[PDB]
């Protein structure tokens, strides 16, 4: 389901301003060729020449940015239109629609001429949805850098709003007014990259990922938050935040209380238990936060504990001709490895654990 | 019914059972992990972290702290005979 747009108003007294020749993102049904772009009076249309039915109608009022990149350094040059709510778009939904026209010494004059009339374009469809506060905006090439949003290097750039992907598909839009929280991952000593992760205010919202950023934009990246006013923290591990954000949206409140984003990581292959170690705290101490320091100390036990039993069993189980590691050599290990008293409730836990498990 | 149930909740867990599952084969630590091994040992781990914790808590409510800090992790581990034979000194 979507929300329902009002009917587009056609401008019928003349020949409505045009863009010829371009193609339209994501694609639509059949054979791939180019149609145009109209501009009316409370919005625009892309028309495919298969059908008159062909066709998409966007409102003013549905535009939350309006993006336009040149090709004076890229194959192709676009405009790109992120919609407030998305839209039917043959059999699937869209919340982003975007025009380009590809550009294949003599080049100079076609690509700056092609540029030329794209910014115009946008330039007039700006001025026609004026009254709903729409810009053109830009993105801004000194402040690029290269990351993995998906499955493929690309070169994300900021833009007076926002910061983008939109010269390959799947595209990338981050409005900064939406983020809570960014946090920068894989980052130590001697990192060659590492990774970016966008928190929403909306907490209900998937975080987003940009993977691994090389290291040399790592200053770059810290300024652009600073300078966006997006707090953030930063350190080694990979968090898990799907499991993150549904313990924070539970209970907001309480785990702001506790201390926020900060405590899950801030220490500036090892795996974060942190969230856990939290849900664990929230057993035994409700009211009780913990620091990220002391985070980090009880995720190096949790760590450290888990090489050694495991290391334990690996033994064990070599030792006694057995190929498969089952919970007879745990039970073993935890009894040589940890001090009576310990050993007899770890041992009596694991062993209630598998019987809940299996009855089930 | 909607989703089905993981099996941490089967366990009665909040530590991760798939996850731990995972890590152990990914060690290489044998030919094969069978389902019950990351049971016990997420069991095992989830159990040290909660009798930890209950120490650790207790410092920093004696304190007239709301937030555990890393002396607090220090004092409750030292002043526990076992723990701290197993966990080693703990260094801020
Ligand atoms: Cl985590
Ligand atoms: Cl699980």
């Amino acid at each position: 389901d979507v929300v329902e747009q009002d009917k587009l108003i056609e401008i019928r007294n003349r020949r409505p301003a045009v863009l010829d020749n371009v193609y339209i993102r994501p694609a639509l049904e059949g054979k791939r060729v180019p149609g145009k772009v109209e501009i009316h009076q409370n919005g625009i249309r892309y028309q495919s020449p298969l059908s008159t039915t062909q066709r998409v109608d966007v409102l003013f009022s549905n535009i939350r940015h309006l993006f336009f990149q040149p090709c004076q350094n890229e194959m192709i040059v676009i405009i790109h239109l992120h919609l407030k709510d998305p839209i039917l778009f043959g059999k699937k939904k869209t919340k982003d629609v975007q025009f380009y026209r590809e550009a294949i010494q003599e080049e100079r004059r076609r690509k700056a001429e092609l540029d030329r009339l794209f910014k115009s374009f946008a330039e007039k469809i700006a001025e026609a949805g004026r009254n709903e506060g729409i810009e053109v905006d830009m993105p801004i090439r000194d402040l690029g850098f290269n990351g993995v949003p998906n499955r493929s290097n690309v070169v994300i750039y900021p833009t007076t709003e926002c910061l983008i992907q939109i010269t390959e598909p799947p595209f990338l839009v981050i409005t900064l007014e939406d983020v809570e929280w960014a946090h920068l991952e894989r980052v130590q000593f001697g990192l060659k990259n590492f990774d970016l992760v966008f928190v929403f205010k909306d907490f209900t919202r998937p975080v987003v990922h940009i993977n691994t950023i090389p290291v040399e934009s790592l200053e770059d990246v810290k300024e652009f938050l600073d300078s966006s006013d997006i707090p953030f923290s930063e350190g080694p591990l990979n968090l898990n935040w799907s499991v993150i954000m549904k313990t924070v949206t539970a209970n907001p409140h309480q785990f702001f209380l506790d201390g926020g984003w900060g405590f899950l990581q801030n220490d500036s292959r090892k795996e974060s238990y942190a969230i856990y170690v939290y849900k664990v705290l929230k057993q035994v101490h409700p009211d009780t936060g913990i620091s990220s320091k002391a985070m980090s100390i009880m995720n190096s036990f949790v760590n450290d504990v888990f090489e050694r039993i495991a290391g334990e069993a690996s033994r064990l189980a070599h030792y006694n001709k057995r190929s498969t590691i089952t919970s007879r050599e745990i039970q073993t290990a935890v009894r040589l490895l940890l001090p009576g008293e310990l050993a007899k409730h770890a041992v009596s836990e694991g062993t209630k654990a598998v019987t809940k498990y299996t009855s089930a | 019914a909607g989703r089905a149930k993981t099996r941490s909740s089967r366990a009665g867990l909040q530590f991760p059972v798939g996850r731990v599952h995972r890590l152990l084969r990914k060690g290489n630590y044998a030919e094969r992990v069978g389902a019950g091994a990351p049971v016990y040992l997420a069991a095992v781990l989830e159990y040290l972290t909660a009798e930890i914790l209950e120490l650790a808590g207790n410092a920093a409510r004696d304190n007239k702290k709301t937030r555990i800090i890393p002396r607090h992790l220090q004092l409750a581990v030292r002043n526990d005979e076992e723990l701290n034979k197993l966990l080693g000194r703990v260094t801020i």
